[PDB]
RNA sequence: CCGGUGAGGCGGGGGGGCGCUCGCUUCUGGCGCCAAGCGCCCGGCCGCGCGCCGGCCGGGCGCGACCCGCUCCGGGGACAG
Protein backbone atom coordinates (compact mmCIF):
# COMPACT_ATOMS: atom_id res chain seq x y z
CA UNK A 1 0.00 0.00 0.00
CA UNK A 2 2.54 2.58 -1.65
CA UNK A 3 0.94 5.05 -3.79
CA UNK A 4 2.58 6.73 -6.76
CA UNK A 5 3.00 10.30 -5.56
CA UNK A 6 4.60 11.07 -8.85
CA UNK A 7 4.27 9.78 -12.56
CA UNK A 8 7.57 9.65 -13.08
CA UNK A 9 9.84 6.51 -11.73
CA UNK A 10 13.50 7.29 -10.91
CA UNK A 11 15.89 4.64 -9.78
CA UNK A 12 15.74 3.97 -6.14
CA UNK A 13 18.75 4.49 -4.23
CA UNK A 14 20.69 0.85 -3.71
CA UNK A 15 22.91 -0.01 -0.96
CA UNK A 16 26.62 0.10 -2.39
CA UNK A 17 29.72 -0.96 -0.34
CA UNK A 18 32.91 0.04 0.48
CA UNK A 19 36.62 -0.82 -0.94
CA UNK A 20 37.57 -4.05 1.08
CA UNK A 21 40.49 -5.50 -1.35
CA UNK A 22 41.73 -8.96 -0.51
CA UNK A 23 45.46 -7.73 -1.36
CA UNK A 24 47.21 -4.27 -2.03
CA UNK A 25 48.03 -2.98 -5.84
CA UNK A 26 50.77 -1.82 -4.54
CA UNK A 27 53.36 -3.78 -2.33
CA UNK A 28 54.77 -0.23 -0.28
CA UNK A 29 53.95 3.24 -1.37
CA UNK A 30 56.18 4.65 -3.53
CA UNK A 31 58.58 7.28 -1.35
CA UNK A 32 58.08 11.05 -2.17
CA UNK A 33 60.51 12.45 -4.60
CA UNK A 34 60.37 16.26 -3.51
CA UNK A 35 61.72 16.17 -0.29
CA UNK A 36 63.32 19.02 0.98
CA UNK A 37 66.84 18.41 -0.50
CA UNK A 38 65.38 17.64 -4.32
CA UNK A 39 62.81 20.27 -4.06
CA UNK A 40 65.75 23.87 -3.55
CA UNK A 41 68.75 22.81 -6.23
CA UNK A 42 71.15 26.00 -5.67
CA UNK A 43 70.73 29.62 -4.72
CA UNK A 44 71.63 32.06 -7.27
CA UNK A 45 75.38 34.31 -6.42
CA UNK A 46 74.99 36.75 -9.53
CA UNK A 47 74.89 40.34 -8.48
CA UNK A 48 71.78 41.69 -8.78
CA UNK A 49 70.73 38.31 -6.53
CA UNK A 50 73.53 39.76 -3.94
CA UNK A 51 72.03 43.14 -4.55
CA UNK A 52 68.37 41.89 -3.76
CA UNK A 53 69.69 39.67 -0.92
CA UNK A 54 71.43 43.00 0.54
CA UNK A 55 68.42 45.59 -0.39
CA UNK A 56 65.59 43.88 0.37
CA UNK A 57 66.43 41.18 3.53
CA UNK A 58 65.54 38.35 0.66
CA UNK A 59 67.50 35.38 -0.47
CA UNK A 60 67.11 34.04 -4.12
CA UNK A 61 67.12 30.20 -4.79
CA UNK A 62 66.62 27.77 -7.67
CA UNK A 63 63.44 25.54 -7.44
CA UNK A 64 62.20 22.69 -9.33
CA UNK A 65 58.75 24.36 -11.65
CA UNK A 66 56.68 21.07 -9.48
CA UNK A 67 57.49 23.08 -6.47
CA UNK A 68 53.94 25.20 -5.01
CA UNK A 69 55.02 28.56 -2.93
CA UNK A 70 53.88 26.37 0.35
CA UNK A 71 56.80 23.84 -0.67
CA UNK A 72 59.23 26.01 -1.06
CA UNK A 73 58.37 28.36 2.33
CA UNK A 74 58.21 24.99 4.08
CA UNK A 75 61.40 23.57 3.18
CA UNK A 76 63.65 26.82 3.57
CA UNK A 77 62.28 27.05 6.82
CA UNK A 78 62.99 23.39 7.78
CA UNK A 79 66.95 23.38 5.88
CA UNK A 80 67.72 26.73 6.97
CA UNK A 81 65.81 27.28 10.12
CA UNK A 82 64.82 30.23 9.41
CA UNK A 83 61.13 32.07 9.13
CA UNK A 84 60.07 33.31 5.59
CA UNK A 85 57.73 36.65 5.06
CA UNK A 86 57.04 35.17 1.75
CA UNK A 87 57.63 33.85 -1.38
CA UNK A 88 57.45 34.81 -4.88
CA UNK A 89 58.17 32.48 -7.63
CA UNK A 90 59.22 32.82 -11.35
CA UNK A 91 59.98 30.77 -14.44
CA UNK A 92 63.33 31.89 -15.99
CA UNK A 93 63.71 31.40 -20.57
CA UNK A 94 65.60 27.85 -19.36
CA UNK A 95 63.54 25.07 -17.39
CA UNK A 96 64.57 26.45 -13.77
CA UNK A 97 62.27 27.80 -11.42
CA UNK A 98 63.32 31.41 -9.57
CA UNK A 99 62.23 31.76 -5.97
CA UNK A 100 62.71 34.99 -4.08
CA UNK A 101 62.15 34.30 -0.54
CA UNK A 102 61.43 37.10 1.18
CA UNK A 103 62.70 36.56 4.95
CA UNK A 104 60.68 37.67 8.28
CA UNK A 105 62.31 41.09 9.36
CA UNK A 106 63.88 39.32 12.78
CA UNK A 107 66.40 37.63 10.91
CA UNK A 108 69.29 39.13 8.66
CA UNK A 109 69.22 37.74 5.20
CA UNK A 110 73.28 38.84 5.10
CA UNK A 111 73.81 36.43 8.08
CA UNK A 112 72.09 33.94 6.46
CA UNK A 113 73.53 34.43 3.07
CA UNK A 114 76.84 34.23 5.15
CA UNK A 115 76.06 31.13 6.88
CA UNK A 116 74.78 28.65 3.72
CA UNK A 117 77.95 30.09 2.04
CA UNK A 118 77.49 32.90 -0.51
CA UNK A 119 78.25 36.17 -0.70
CA UNK B 1 13.67 -38.46 -23.52
CA UNK B 2 12.90 -34.65 -24.12
CA UNK B 3 15.05 -33.55 -26.00
CA UNK B 4 13.93 -35.37 -29.20
CA UNK B 5 10.35 -34.41 -28.72
CA UNK B 6 11.70 -30.40 -28.43
CA UNK B 7 13.60 -30.87 -31.69
CA UNK B 8 10.70 -32.53 -33.51
CA UNK B 9 8.88 -29.49 -31.67
CA UNK B 10 11.32 -26.93 -33.26
CA UNK B 11 11.59 -28.72 -36.69
CA UNK B 12 7.43 -28.49 -36.88
CA UNK B 13 8.27 -24.56 -37.23
CA UNK B 14 4.59 -24.50 -39.84
CA UNK B 15 2.43 -25.33 -36.83
CA UNK B 16 0.00 -23.19 -35.08
CA UNK B 17 1.92 -23.70 -31.67
CA UNK B 18 5.29 -22.67 -33.37
CA UNK B 19 3.87 -19.90 -35.07
CA UNK B 20 2.42 -18.44 -31.91
CA UNK B 21 5.46 -18.84 -30.40
CA UNK B 22 7.81 -17.68 -32.65
CA UNK B 23 5.98 -14.66 -33.27
CA UNK B 24 5.84 -13.92 -29.31
CA UNK B 25 9.48 -14.02 -28.93
CA UNK B 26 10.35 -12.34 -32.18
CA UNK B 27 8.25 -9.48 -30.58
CA UNK B 28 9.85 -9.93 -27.09
CA UNK B 29 13.17 -9.47 -28.86
CA UNK B 30 12.48 -6.73 -31.18
CA UNK B 31 10.83 -4.98 -28.18
CA UNK B 32 14.31 -5.26 -26.51
CA UNK B 33 18.07 -4.14 -27.55
CA UNK B 34 19.99 -5.06 -30.50
CA UNK B 35 22.39 -7.17 -27.81
CA UNK B 36 21.21 -8.41 -24.82
CA UNK B 37 22.73 -11.02 -22.50
CA UNK B 38 19.69 -13.84 -22.33
CA UNK B 39 20.56 -15.78 -19.08
CA UNK B 40 19.28 -18.97 -19.93
CA UNK B 41 19.19 -20.38 -23.69
CA UNK B 42 15.91 -20.37 -25.62
CA UNK B 43 16.72 -23.44 -27.56
CA UNK B 44 17.89 -26.18 -24.97
CA UNK B 45 18.26 -28.81 -27.03
CA UNK B 46 20.12 -26.01 -30.12
CA UNK B 47 21.99 -24.95 -27.54
CA UNK B 48 23.34 -28.85 -25.92
CA UNK B 49 24.20 -29.68 -29.89
CA UNK B 50 26.25 -26.79 -30.46
CA UNK B 51 27.93 -27.35 -27.29
CA UNK B 52 26.76 -25.30 -24.88
CA UNK B 53 26.85 -26.67 -21.08
CA UNK B 54 24.93 -25.71 -17.98
CA UNK B 55 28.21 -24.72 -16.12
CA UNK B 56 29.54 -21.49 -14.90
CA UNK B 57 31.20 -19.78 -17.35
CA UNK B 58 29.08 -19.77 -19.87
CA UNK B 59 27.53 -17.31 -21.77
CA UNK B 60 24.61 -16.51 -24.30
CA UNK B 61 23.76 -13.33 -26.02
CA UNK B 62 21.14 -12.51 -28.08
CA UNK B 63 21.63 -10.51 -31.09
CA UNK B 64 19.20 -8.84 -33.52
CA UNK B 65 20.70 -7.75 -36.76
CA UNK B 66 18.89 -5.83 -39.26
CA UNK B 67 17.69 -7.62 -42.51
CA UNK C 1 -15.87 23.77 27.46
CA UNK C 2 -12.87 21.85 25.78
CA UNK C 3 -13.27 23.06 22.24
CA UNK C 4 -11.66 26.53 21.25
CA UNK C 5 -13.79 29.03 19.41
CA UNK C 6 -10.57 29.60 17.24
CA UNK C 7 -10.30 26.37 15.84
CA UNK C 8 -12.16 26.48 12.12
CA UNK C 9 -12.49 24.42 9.26
CA UNK C 10 -11.02 25.75 5.94
CA UNK C 11 -12.23 23.29 3.58
CA UNK C 12 -10.51 23.01 -0.22
CA UNK C 13 -12.78 22.99 -3.15
CA UNK C 14 -10.36 20.17 -5.26
CA UNK C 15 -12.51 21.94 -8.55
CA UNK C 16 -11.04 22.86 -11.79
CA UNK C 17 -9.19 26.35 -11.53
CA UNK C 18 -9.34 26.76 -7.90
CA UNK C 19 -6.44 25.13 -5.09
CA UNK C 20 -4.24 22.42 -6.35
CA UNK C 21 -5.18 18.95 -6.60
CA UNK C 22 -3.71 16.90 -3.49
CA UNK C 23 -1.11 14.11 -3.93
CA UNK C 24 -3.22 11.20 -5.23
CA UNK C 25 -2.23 7.93 -6.32
CA UNK C 26 -1.38 8.13 -10.17
CA UNK C 27 0.10 4.07 -10.43
CA UNK C 28 -1.95 4.26 -13.67
CA UNK C 29 -0.39 6.86 -15.18
CA UNK C 30 3.47 6.05 -14.18
CA UNK C 31 6.37 6.03 -16.89
CA UNK C 32 6.72 2.59 -16.03
CA UNK C 33 10.81 1.59 -16.97
CA UNK C 34 10.75 -0.43 -20.71
CA UNK C 35 11.39 -4.23 -18.83
CA UNK C 36 8.04 -3.68 -16.63
CA UNK C 37 5.91 -2.28 -19.79
CA UNK C 38 6.97 -5.30 -21.88
CA UNK C 39 6.37 -7.47 -18.90
CA UNK C 40 3.06 -6.44 -18.59
CA UNK C 41 2.13 -6.06 -22.47
CA UNK C 42 3.35 -9.61 -22.73
CA UNK C 43 0.23 -10.89 -20.72
CA UNK C 44 -1.42 -8.40 -22.31
CA UNK C 45 -0.85 -10.12 -25.27
CA UNK C 46 -1.15 -13.63 -24.03
CA UNK C 47 -4.97 -12.70 -23.48
CA UNK C 48 -5.33 -10.71 -26.27
CA UNK C 49 -4.31 -13.37 -28.90
CA UNK C 50 -5.84 -16.73 -29.85
CA UNK C 51 -3.57 -19.12 -28.13
CA UNK C 52 -3.42 -22.67 -29.63
CA UNK C 53 -4.62 -25.54 -27.39
CA UNK C 54 -1.29 -27.05 -26.93
CA UNK C 55 -0.12 -23.61 -24.96
CA UNK C 56 -3.66 -22.83 -23.43
CA UNK C 57 -3.47 -26.23 -22.09
CA UNK C 58 -1.32 -25.04 -19.00
CA UNK C 59 -3.95 -22.48 -17.97
CA UNK C 60 -6.16 -25.33 -16.64
CA UNK C 61 -4.51 -25.51 -13.15
CA UNK C 62 -4.72 -27.72 -10.13
CA UNK C 63 -7.10 -26.51 -7.58
CA UNK C 64 -6.30 -25.25 -4.65
CA UNK C 65 -6.95 -27.95 -1.89
CA UNK C 66 -6.01 -31.01 -4.45
CA UNK C 67 -2.85 -28.94 -4.68
CA UNK C 68 -2.14 -28.89 -0.83
CA UNK C 69 -3.17 -32.66 -0.32
CA UNK C 70 -0.49 -33.28 -3.59
CA UNK C 71 2.54 -31.15 -1.76
CA UNK C 72 1.64 -33.13 1.68
CA UNK C 73 1.74 -36.03 -0.14
CA UNK C 74 4.90 -35.75 -1.84
CA UNK C 75 6.46 -34.27 1.58
CA UNK C 76 7.10 -37.52 2.57
CA UNK C 77 8.91 -38.41 -0.73
CA UNK C 78 11.25 -35.05 -1.27
CA UNK C 79 14.69 -36.22 -2.42
CA UNK C 80 17.54 -36.14 0.15
CA UNK C 81 19.46 -32.87 0.29
CA UNK C 82 22.95 -32.00 1.07
CA UNK C 83 24.80 -33.26 4.88
CA UNK C 84 22.46 -36.37 4.57
CA UNK C 85 23.79 -38.45 1.66
CA UNK C 86 26.83 -38.04 3.62
CA UNK C 87 25.40 -39.11 6.57
CA UNK C 88 24.45 -42.22 4.95
CA UNK C 89 28.08 -42.53 3.25
CA UNK C 90 29.57 -42.23 6.22
CA UNK C 91 27.79 -44.54 8.20
CA UNK C 92 27.86 -47.18 5.47
CA UNK C 93 31.78 -46.62 5.47
CA UNK C 94 31.45 -47.13 9.36
CA UNK C 95 29.32 -50.39 8.97
CA UNK C 96 31.41 -51.70 6.17
CA UNK C 97 33.09 -53.63 8.53
CA UNK C 98 32.02 -53.81 12.19
CA UNK C 99 28.96 -55.49 12.48
CA UNK C 100 29.29 -58.36 9.22
CA UNK C 101 27.75 -54.86 7.22
CA UNK C 102 27.26 -56.35 3.09
CA UNK C 103 25.62 -53.33 2.31
CA UNK C 104 22.62 -54.99 0.14
CA UNK C 105 20.00 -53.29 2.32
CA UNK C 106 17.31 -51.15 0.72
CA UNK C 107 16.82 -47.81 -1.02
CA UNK C 108 13.30 -46.11 -0.54
CA UNK C 109 11.34 -44.49 -3.47
CA UNK C 110 12.22 -41.27 -4.17
CA UNK C 111 10.72 -38.66 -6.84
CA UNK C 112 12.05 -37.62 -10.00
CA UNK C 113 13.16 -34.16 -10.58
CA UNK C 114 14.40 -33.59 -14.67
CA UNK C 115 11.59 -33.51 -17.41
CA UNK C 116 14.20 -36.25 -19.34
CA UNK C 117 13.91 -38.54 -16.55
CA UNK C 118 10.33 -38.32 -16.35
CA UNK C 119 9.62 -38.52 -20.20
CA UNK C 120 12.49 -41.60 -20.33
CA UNK C 121 10.08 -43.33 -17.30
CA UNK C 122 6.39 -42.15 -18.99
CA UNK C 123 7.19 -44.34 -21.82
CA UNK C 124 8.74 -46.92 -20.31
CA UNK C 125 5.36 -46.85 -18.49
CA UNK C 126 6.73 -46.85 -14.92
CA UNK C 127 5.06 -43.84 -13.63
CA UNK C 128 2.05 -43.52 -11.28
CA UNK C 129 1.46 -39.69 -11.10
CA UNK C 130 3.32 -36.29 -13.01
CA UNK C 131 3.03 -33.03 -11.61
CA UNK C 132 3.97 -30.39 -14.34
CA UNK C 133 4.84 -26.66 -13.73
CA UNK C 134 2.52 -24.59 -15.45
CA UNK C 135 5.13 -21.27 -15.98
CA UNK C 136 8.09 -22.61 -17.62
CA UNK C 137 9.30 -19.49 -19.31
CA UNK C 138 9.96 -21.96 -22.18
CA UNK C 139 7.19 -23.75 -23.35
CA UNK C 140 9.08 -25.88 -25.72
CA UNK C 141 10.56 -27.99 -22.90
CA UNK C 142 6.78 -29.33 -22.02
CA UNK C 143 4.32 -29.27 -24.62
CA UNK C 144 4.45 -33.14 -25.62
CA UNK C 145 4.46 -34.36 -22.30
CA UNK C 146 0.78 -34.28 -21.70
CA UNK C 147 -0.16 -35.37 -25.03
CA UNK C 148 2.89 -37.96 -24.20
CA UNK C 149 0.97 -38.97 -20.86
CA UNK C 150 -2.57 -39.38 -22.48
CA UNK C 151 -1.17 -42.16 -24.81
CA UNK C 152 0.92 -44.27 -22.17
CA UNK C 153 -2.02 -43.74 -19.68
CA UNK C 154 0.19 -42.25 -17.09
CA UNK C 155 -1.91 -39.65 -14.75
CA UNK C 156 -0.89 -35.97 -15.63
CA UNK C 157 -2.05 -32.86 -13.43
CA UNK C 158 -0.61 -29.48 -13.99
CA UNK C 159 0.46 -27.05 -10.86
CA UNK C 160 1.38 -23.46 -10.39
CA UNK C 161 4.43 -22.31 -9.60
CA UNK C 162 7.84 -24.06 -11.33
CA UNK C 163 9.13 -22.68 -7.74
CA UNK C 164 6.64 -24.49 -5.30
CA UNK C 165 7.13 -27.75 -7.57
CA UNK C 166 10.88 -27.26 -7.37
CA UNK C 167 10.80 -26.72 -3.58
CA UNK C 168 10.06 -29.83 -2.91
CA UNK C 169 13.58 -30.93 -4.67
CA UNK C 170 16.68 -28.82 -2.77
CA UNK C 171 16.71 -26.55 -5.85
CA UNK C 172 15.53 -23.09 -7.34
CA UNK C 173 12.94 -24.58 -10.12
CA UNK C 174 11.72 -27.98 -11.75
CA UNK C 175 9.53 -28.62 -14.14
CA UNK C 176 8.09 -31.84 -13.66
CA UNK C 177 8.17 -34.64 -11.28
CA UNK C 178 7.08 -38.21 -10.89
CA UNK C 179 5.59 -40.43 -8.66
CA UNK C 180 7.29 -43.70 -9.37
CA UNK C 181 7.05 -45.60 -6.77
CA UNK C 182 4.96 -44.89 -3.08
CA UNK C 183 4.73 -46.76 0.03
CA UNK C 184 2.32 -49.14 1.25
CA UNK C 185 0.89 -47.00 3.90
CA UNK C 186 0.79 -43.83 1.21
CA UNK C 187 -0.89 -46.13 -1.69
CA UNK C 188 -4.15 -45.55 -0.56
CA UNK C 189 -3.81 -41.75 -1.03
CA UNK C 190 -1.64 -42.18 -4.15
CA UNK C 191 -4.75 -43.72 -5.48
CA UNK C 192 -7.47 -41.19 -4.69
CA UNK C 193 -5.05 -38.51 -6.00
CA UNK C 194 -4.56 -40.66 -9.07
CA UNK C 195 -7.99 -40.87 -9.62
CA UNK C 196 -8.95 -37.53 -9.08
CA UNK C 197 -6.40 -36.00 -11.17
CA UNK C 198 -7.51 -38.35 -14.03
CA UNK C 199 -11.03 -37.75 -13.96
CA UNK C 200 -9.82 -33.93 -14.48
CA UNK C 201 -7.39 -34.41 -16.71
CA UNK C 202 -7.27 -37.46 -18.81
CA UNK C 203 -10.53 -38.58 -19.11
CA UNK C 204 -11.35 -34.96 -21.32
CA UNK C 205 -7.79 -34.75 -23.04
CA UNK C 206 -10.28 -34.63 -26.35
CA UNK C 207 -11.67 -31.57 -24.91
CA UNK C 208 -8.23 -29.93 -23.60
CA UNK C 209 -7.42 -30.57 -27.76
CA UNK C 210 -10.35 -28.89 -29.03
CA UNK C 211 -10.18 -26.01 -26.60
CA UNK C 212 -8.58 -23.05 -28.16
CA UNK C 213 -8.56 -19.84 -25.85
CA UNK C 214 -8.27 -16.39 -26.54
CA UNK C 215 -9.92 -13.37 -28.75
CA UNK C 216 -10.48 -11.63 -25.36
CA UNK C 217 -10.21 -7.73 -26.17
CA UNK C 218 -9.31 -5.43 -23.54
CA UNK C 219 -12.20 -4.12 -20.60
CA UNK C 220 -12.70 -0.55 -22.69
CA UNK C 221 -13.36 -2.19 -25.80
CA UNK C 222 -15.32 -5.13 -24.74
CA UNK C 223 -17.65 -1.64 -22.34
CA UNK C 224 -17.67 0.28 -25.71
CA UNK C 225 -18.57 -2.54 -27.76
CA UNK C 226 -21.19 -3.77 -24.83
CA UNK C 227 -22.44 -0.12 -25.38
CA UNK C 228 -23.14 -0.25 -28.78
CA UNK C 229 -25.02 -3.68 -28.66
CA UNK C 230 -27.40 -2.06 -26.27
CA UNK C 231 -28.04 0.79 -28.10
CA UNK C 232 -28.68 -1.51 -31.13
CA UNK C 233 -31.18 -3.20 -28.79
CA UNK C 234 -32.82 -0.34 -27.74
CA UNK C 235 -33.14 0.76 -30.98
CA UNK C 236 -35.75 -2.19 -31.94
CA UNK C 237 -35.85 -3.60 -28.37
CA UNK C 238 -39.23 -1.60 -26.73
CA UNK C 239 -41.31 -0.15 -30.06
CA UNK C 240 -41.84 -3.63 -31.32
CA UNK C 241 -42.81 -4.93 -27.82
CA UNK D 1 8.26 40.44 -31.21
CA UNK D 2 9.74 37.65 -32.80
CA UNK D 3 12.51 38.07 -35.15
CA UNK D 4 11.56 36.35 -38.47
CA UNK D 5 7.77 36.19 -38.33
CA UNK D 6 5.32 39.05 -38.74
CA UNK D 7 3.06 37.81 -35.98
CA UNK D 8 4.27 38.82 -32.78
CA UNK D 9 3.91 36.54 -29.39
CA UNK D 10 2.03 37.11 -26.01
CA UNK D 11 3.54 35.53 -23.07
CA UNK D 12 0.81 34.20 -20.81
CA UNK D 13 0.82 33.04 -17.62
CA UNK D 14 -1.53 30.52 -16.36
CA UNK D 15 -1.10 28.01 -12.86
CA UNK D 16 -0.11 24.43 -12.76
CA UNK D 17 -3.39 22.86 -10.76
CA UNK D 18 -0.81 19.94 -10.05
CA UNK D 19 2.56 21.71 -7.98
CA UNK D 20 2.80 25.05 -6.48
CA UNK D 21 3.72 27.08 -9.56
CA UNK D 22 3.32 29.49 -12.58
CA UNK D 23 3.36 28.43 -16.05
CA UNK D 24 4.52 30.26 -19.25
CA UNK D 25 3.51 29.75 -22.39
CA UNK D 26 4.03 31.76 -25.81
CA UNK D 27 1.03 32.06 -27.52
CA UNK D 28 0.51 34.11 -30.75
CA UNK D 29 -1.21 37.12 -30.78
CA UNK D 30 -4.49 37.24 -31.68
CA UNK D 31 -5.69 40.59 -33.47
CA UNK D 32 -7.22 42.77 -30.65
CA UNK D 33 -5.07 40.74 -27.49
CA UNK D 34 -3.72 43.27 -25.03
CA UNK D 35 -1.62 43.07 -21.80
CA UNK D 36 -3.76 42.72 -18.64
CA UNK D 37 -6.14 40.29 -20.04
CA UNK D 38 -7.47 37.34 -18.71
CA UNK D 39 -7.53 34.39 -21.57
CA UNK D 40 -9.40 31.22 -21.19
CA UNK D 41 -9.04 27.33 -22.43
CA UNK D 42 -10.89 24.80 -22.18
CA UNK D 43 -13.79 22.96 -23.29
CA UNK D 44 -15.75 25.25 -21.27
CA UNK D 45 -14.01 28.56 -22.19
CA UNK D 46 -16.33 31.14 -23.59
CA UNK D 47 -16.20 32.23 -27.02
CA UNK D 48 -14.41 35.15 -26.91
CA UNK D 49 -11.21 36.51 -29.04
C1' C E 1 3.39 4.48 -37.53
C1' C E 2 2.60 9.73 -35.41
C1' G E 3 1.64 13.90 -31.38
C1' G E 4 1.74 15.45 -25.94
C1' U E 5 3.37 15.29 -21.11
C1' G E 6 7.06 15.62 -15.32
C1' A E 7 3.41 9.48 -19.43
C1' G E 8 -1.59 13.68 -13.53
C1' G E 9 -7.50 12.38 -12.90
C1' C E 10 -8.63 6.96 -19.18
C1' G E 11 -13.27 3.14 -19.38
C1' G E 12 -17.36 1.34 -16.41
C1' G E 13 -20.38 1.55 -11.37
C1' G E 14 -23.26 3.54 -7.55
C1' G E 15 -21.83 6.77 -3.99
C1' G E 16 -23.09 13.71 -3.56
C1' G E 17 -26.58 16.98 -4.65
C1' C E 18 -28.20 22.85 -6.11
C1' G E 19 -31.03 20.81 -10.14
C1' C E 20 -28.32 14.70 -18.48
C1' U E 21 -25.28 17.73 -15.25
C1' C E 22 -20.33 18.23 -12.81
C1' G E 23 -16.09 17.02 -9.90
C1' C E 24 -18.78 22.88 -8.05
C1' U E 25 -13.71 28.35 -11.04
C1' U E 26 -15.40 34.74 -16.27
C1' C E 27 -16.90 42.62 -13.95
C1' U E 28 -10.75 43.73 -12.15
C1' G E 29 -2.62 43.05 -14.09
C1' G E 30 -4.41 40.62 -5.65
C1' C E 31 -3.29 35.55 -3.01
C1' G E 32 -3.53 30.37 -3.38
C1' C E 33 1.59 24.23 -2.00
C1' C E 34 4.12 21.30 2.03
C1' A E 35 -4.32 20.04 5.32
C1' A E 36 -8.00 22.08 8.53
C1' G E 37 -12.30 19.02 10.49
C1' C E 38 -13.74 14.24 12.07
C1' G E 39 -13.10 9.11 13.61
C1' C E 40 -9.98 4.89 15.45
C1' C E 41 -5.30 3.69 18.23
C1' C E 42 0.03 3.94 20.50
C1' G E 43 4.33 5.61 23.88
C1' G E 44 6.02 8.56 28.38
C1' C E 45 4.34 11.76 32.98
C1' C E 46 0.50 13.28 36.61
C1' G E 47 -4.76 12.49 39.83
C1' C E 48 -8.59 9.48 40.44
C1' G E 49 -7.65 4.42 40.81
C1' C E 50 -11.76 -0.75 38.00
C1' G E 51 -8.45 1.53 33.83
C1' C E 52 -9.27 2.03 26.01
C1' C E 53 -11.45 7.49 33.07
C1' G E 54 -9.59 12.55 33.21
C1' G E 55 -5.18 16.49 32.44
C1' C E 56 0.18 17.34 29.94
C1' C E 57 3.86 15.99 26.06
C1' G E 58 4.99 13.25 21.81
C1' G E 59 3.46 9.73 17.57
C1' G E 60 0.46 6.07 13.73
C1' C E 61 -3.89 5.05 10.22
C1' G E 62 -8.61 6.11 7.47
C1' C E 63 -12.30 9.66 5.48
C1' G E 64 -11.17 14.33 3.88
C1' A E 65 -9.04 13.40 -1.85
C1' C E 66 -15.12 6.98 -4.15
C1' C E 67 -14.34 1.49 -6.05
C1' C E 68 -12.89 -1.90 -9.74
C1' G E 69 -9.82 -2.49 -14.21
C1' C E 70 -5.40 -5.02 -19.22
C1' U E 71 -2.78 -1.61 -22.86
C1' C E 72 -0.39 6.63 -20.28
C1' C E 73 -3.75 9.58 -23.10
C1' G E 74 -5.20 10.29 -28.01
C1' G E 75 -5.00 9.98 -34.09
C1' G E 76 -4.29 6.11 -38.04
C1' G E 77 -3.99 0.92 -38.66
C1' A E 78 -3.93 -5.17 -41.82
C1' C E 79 -2.98 -0.32 -44.67
C1' A E 80 1.63 3.87 -44.57
C1' G E 81 6.50 1.40 -44.03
Amino acid sequence: KKIRTSPTFRRPKTLRLRRQPKYPRKSAPRRNKLDHYAIIKFPLTTESAMKKIEDNNTLVFIVDVKANKHQIKQAVKKLYDIDVAKVNTLIRPDGEKKAYVRLAPDYDALDVANKIGII
Amino acid sequence: GAYKYIQELWRKKQSDVMRFLLRVRCWQYRQLSALHRAPRPTRPDKARRLGYKAKQGYVIYRIRVRR
Amino acid sequence: KVVNPLFEKRPKNFGIGQDIQPKRDLTRFVKWPRYIRLQRQRAILYKRLKVPPAINQFTQVLDRQTATQLLKLAHKYRPETKQEKKQRLLARAEKKAAGKGDVPTKRPPVLRAGVNTVTTLVENKKAQLVVIAHDVDPIELVVFLPALCRKMGVPYCILKGKARLCRLVHRKTCTTVAFTQVNSEDKGALAKLVEAIRTNYNDRYDEIRRHWGGNVLGPKSVARIAKLEKAKAKELATKLG
Amino acid sequence: HDPGRGAPLAKVVFRDPYRFKKRTELFIAAEGIHTGQFVYCGKKAQLNI
